């Protein structure tokens, strides 16, 4: 849960960059936020898997 | 307000003014507020009274 | 399952409150466009000085 | 009106959406049912034998 | 909206069930952590025997 809570979390503001870049339709910036919390994820999921 | 004023509607409408003797003409006149009588009215929205 | 209803709910008090933010910018324009409305009135009807 | 047609729409809901502005055309072009159809000669006409 | 939806998961036992990701992650945590409550409660037993 330590991590548990935590990424569910990341994967919660994974979420919640897309709620500030519907927010920000224009900004690359909430992009580059949102993109990262997203491939985070990824990065996360291949970590477990392997 | 705006009900306010258009309850007193500044000027008075009378038709029968030209430039200096030429042209003009006489009673068209409906009624609406003192504007014309010699009130005033500043772009601030307060009367001052002549 | 907390996770989940807890963690959306914090989206949407922080997603409201900037859609608040907005309105009142239009609220209080609107009534300023509204007296501005009455200020185009007012010429027109100064110009009913006719 | 070069704007799009339509609100601005964001979630806000069980699932649902929510108007938040409004596309000026509905300001410039739409209409009141509270208003009806009139018409008018443009000329004034007098007796003439004098 | 999506947020809110659940999607159906297609389990090769042939099953195709509709969940939010958070239900099935749970449930698969869950079980999970639910079978080191039976296999530690199964031990739990043994170390009695074991004594």
């Amino acid at each position: 849960d330590l991590q548990n809570t935590g990424i569910l979390q990341d994967l919660e503001n994974y979420n919640k960059a897309w709620n500030d870049f519907a927010s920000n339709p224009n900004e690359n910036a909430t992009k580059i936020a949102l993109v990262k919390a997203s491939q985070t994820l990824t990065e996360s999921v291949n970590n477990t898997f392997a | 307000r705006s009900s306010i004023l258009a309850d007193l509607f500044d000027s008075q409408v009378v038709d029968g003014t030209t430039e200096d003797a030429n042209g003009n003409k006489v009673n068209t006149k409906v009624m609406l507020s003192m504007q014309d009588f010699g009130l005033s009215l500043n772009d601030a929205g307060t009367l001052s009274f002549d | 399952r907390l996770e989940y209803e807890i963690k959306t709910l914090e989206q949407v008090k922080e997603s409201t409150s900037r859609a608040q933010e907005m309105t009142q910018n239009s609220m209080k324009a609107l009534q300023d466009m509204v007296k501005l409305l009455e200020d185009f009135k007012v010429k027109v009807t100064q110009a009913a000085s006719d | 009106y070069y704007g799009d047609k339509n609100n601005i729409n964001v979630v806000t809901g069980a699932g649902t959406e929510s108007p938040y502005n409004i596309p000026g055309w509905d300001l410039f072009f739409k209409a009141d049912g509270d208003y009806k159809k009139q018409i008018s000669t443009n000329v004034s006409f007098t007796d003439n034998r004098w | 909206q999506l947020q809110y939806d659940k999607v159906n998961f297609y389990n090769e036992d042939g099953t195709i069930d509709n969940l939010t990701m958070e239900e099935y992650y749970r449930k698969l945590t869950g079980k999970i952590a639910s079978d080191g409550e039976n296999n530690n409660v199964v031990n739990s037993s043994n170390e009695t025997l074991y004594n």
